[PDB]
């Protein structure tokens, strides 16, 4: 085999904090954590998001099947942030106070 | 006010609409929606919600 | 010389030969070995103090971009970060080897001078942790 | 016109030194601000996190800021004295040109 595509990204990815999903509904994108408590989104350039907190678990998926877009769940060690991206709004913001490992 | 401090205008619009679902005609909620739509520079909806405030108050200085 | 003396005497007593051993020690030789050891300790400590800062420096470049706010005395550290990390992976082994070597050199110098210095052996450890070259040589030649 | 120009050149050298020091202080202040904002974001987070690297960068940047501030003060005073001597020089030069 052979890599069908290969893109070098300008940031250092965190080990287990990588997810992919359609955030516009009809456009898959790659979400990935980064040092300094940030998260970048590769759309096809790169869009940054300020968590200001050391991520410990990231994931994309359908949180409400009414619509189709994928929520972006950025679990901090002391938080949890579902976050619609096509609109700069969040689906919720809870504090678990135990952790998001 | 908090959701606007975090720079999330659409969360604030949804919260205002949920409030207007609880309080079906509150002028403060409608005027908040209008202020948001006018800060997003969408006068087409700011004026519609100010017109709703008018249909409710008719002495509103802001509207 | 010390290791040779120990092992050769041990073998001779393994065969009961009763050999005689004499030695002649130059006073500049220990200072020469110290001048040889010095650059390695200096390099290791410098690498340690660089890896102390590489982390915060990356933490800042992630935000600012590191072309407009940081003085290049740290931009160099940024460019060499990978080497600094991979060599700090081995830095502590070099530190422990060098410290044991300097300790044994002290012991054997003063053993050929005649006395045992096992009491003051830990007393030089904190000197090495400070590591002024001239103060180290003064420690060697004085006490 | 030859012992006059020396005072003008001295004055302009002091001015250029002051501008250079002001740019250096601008850079030091920007760096201090960036590091201080990093420390602030660290203070906002609830979870512990090692930061001694950051505050020992802040201390160095701050001592450099203090040094540069004192240097700018010194250059301002030197420039003022140079200006007061140049005033007398140009007084005398105008007097001589009028005579």
């Amino acid at each position: 085999l052979q890599p069908v595509f290969t893109l070098k990204l300008r940031h250092k990815i965190s080990p287990r904090m990588v997810a992919v999903g359609r955030y516009d509904g009809t456009h898959p994108c790659l979400a990935a954590a980064t040092q300094a408590g940030k998260v970048f989104i590769h759309n096809p350039d790169v869009s940054l998001l300020n968590i200001n907190q050391t991520v410990s678990c990231l994931t994309a998926g359908v949180l409400n099947p009414e619509l189709g877009y994928d929520a972006l769940l950025v679990g901090t060690q002391t938080n949890l942030l579902a976050y619609d991206v096509y609109n700069n709004s969040d689906l919720f913001y809870r504090e678990v106070a135990d952790g998001a490992s | 006010k908090v959701y606007i401090s975090l720079d999330q205008p659409l969360t604030a619009l949804n919260l205002f609409k949920q409030g207007l679902d609880k309080f079906p005609g509150e002028v403060t909620l409608l005027c908040g929606i209008a202020r948001i739509y006018e800060e997003m520079n969408n006068i087409s909806s700011a004026t519609e919600y100010y017109k709703e405030v008018l249909k409710q108050d008719n002495t509103h200085v802001e509207a | 010389i010390s290791i040779l003396k120990d092992v050769l005497s041990k073998e001779a007593t393994k065969r009961k030969i009763n050999l005689n051993i004499s030695y002649e020690i130059n006073e500049v030789s220990v200072k020469h070995t110290l001048k040889l050891i010095h650059p390695k300790l200096e390099y290791q400590l410098l690498l340690a103090k660089k890896v102390q800062l590489i982390d915060a420096l990356k933490e800042l470049q992630v935000h600012e971009g590191n072309t407009n706010f940081l003085i290049p005395e740290y931009r160099c550290i940024l460019e060499e970060a990978d080497h600094l990390q991979e060599e700090y992976k081995k830095q502590p082994a070099h530190l422990e080897r060098l410290y044991g070597m300097i300790t044994d050199l002290f012991i054997d110098k003063f053993k050929f001078k005649g006395t045992n210095v096992k009491t003051k052996v830990p007393l030089l450890l904190e000197i090495l942790d400070s590591y002024d070259q001239n103060a180290l040589i003064a420690f060697f030649d004085a006490a | 016109l030859e012992e006059y120009f020396e005072l003008i050149d001295h004055h302009f050298e002091l001015r250029i030194n002051g501008e250079k020091l002001e740019e250096l202080l601008s850079e030091r202040a920007v760096q201090f601000r960036a590091i201080q904002r990093r420390l602030l974001t660290r203070f906002k987070d609830k979870t512990p996190a090692p930061l001694q690297h950051l505050d020992t960068l802040l201390d160095g940047t701050y001592k450099q800021v203090i040094a540069l501030a004192d240097a700018v003060e010194e250059n301002q005073d030197n420039l003022f004295q140079s200006f007061t001597r140049l005033k007398s020089a140009t007084h005398l030069v105008i007097l001589l040109i009028g005579l």
